[PDB]
């Protein structure tokens, strides 16, 4: 759940953009979230859309930092 | 005649220049949307919904845009990045747009027996069954490749508009048909 969460959130503020995202997150490949896309297209569409008007900013320090806190988070707690 | 059943479009290749030098570090740096990758490839791919589509972009001044279900729609996408850029400090234009290629697909309802039709067609027809599944026919007027498989469905690409999808598959139907 936690993962998916992040996907939407990188694809508002990274957009539809994959190869980055795969980057930053420690262990995915450009076809993985493509694959993933393609997967909740159907049903997410409307939050994707929610992706292309809001004008939050991108980082990676914040950001770098926030993936490795939550994660650390979501590990000791799953 | 038509059988009821029109060829969908389902797919829409297009490019424009954008008429100036671009940097893809700097795209990467600021745009909410940019890949660059250069260990792989030195490039930026963009894709919004509306309209559904995915846009290439270099440091040459090139766009390459691809994904929509219209000509017109993939027009609208390329407009759309083209004010992306020149909203990101660019000074893009929009210029020299061209369609490159469409995908289309449709269906008769009946089944398709390919070996009669390689070896009533071999000359343009290349039927392999080893690797890949359908059948292949490779069309001339206009310069259409189109693929046939056993339950009817038939997939046409090569075009430059629908006008020649729908020319190509009504060429075709009688030959589908018997």
């Amino acid at each position: 759940n936690k993962e998916t969460d992040m996907f939407f959130l990188a694809i508002s503020m990274v957009g539809t953009d994959f190869s980055m995202i795969g980057q930053l997150f420690p262990h995915r490949a450009r076809i993985e979230i493509k694959n993933k896309f393609k997967r909740e297209e159907k049903t997410n569409g409307w939050r994707i859309d929610k992706a292309f008007q809001e004008k939050r900013p991108f980082d990676f320090d914040f950001f770098a930092h926030l993936l490795q806190k939550v994660l650390a988070e979501e590990e000791k707690r799953k | 005649g038509p059988s009821g059943i029109v060829p969908q479009l389902q797919n829409i290749v297009s490019t424009v220049n954008l008429g100036c030098k671009l940097d893809l570090k700097t795209i990467a740096l600021r745009a909410r949307n940019a890949e660059y990758n250069p260990k792989r490839f030195a490039a930026v791919i963009m894709r919004i919904r509306e309209p559904r589509t995915t846009a290439l972009i270099f440091s040459s001044g090139k766009m390459v845009c691809t994904g929509a279900k219209s000509e017109e729609q993939s027009r609208l996408a390329a407009r759309k990045y083209a004010r992306v850029v020149q909203k990101l400090g660019f000074p893009a234009k929009f210029l020299d747009f061209k369609i490159q290629n469409m995908v289309g697909s449709c269906d008769v309802k009946f089944p398709i027996r390919l070996e009669g039709l390689v070896l009533t067609h071999q000359q343009f027809s290349s039927y392999e069954p080893e690797l890949f599944p359908g059948l292949i026919y490779r069309m001339i007027k206009p310069r259409i490749v189109l693929l046939i498989f056993v339950s009817g469905k038939v997939v046409l690409t090569g075009a430059k508009v629908r006008a020649e999808i729908y020319e190509a598959f009504e060429n075709i139907y009688p030959i589908l048909k018997g």
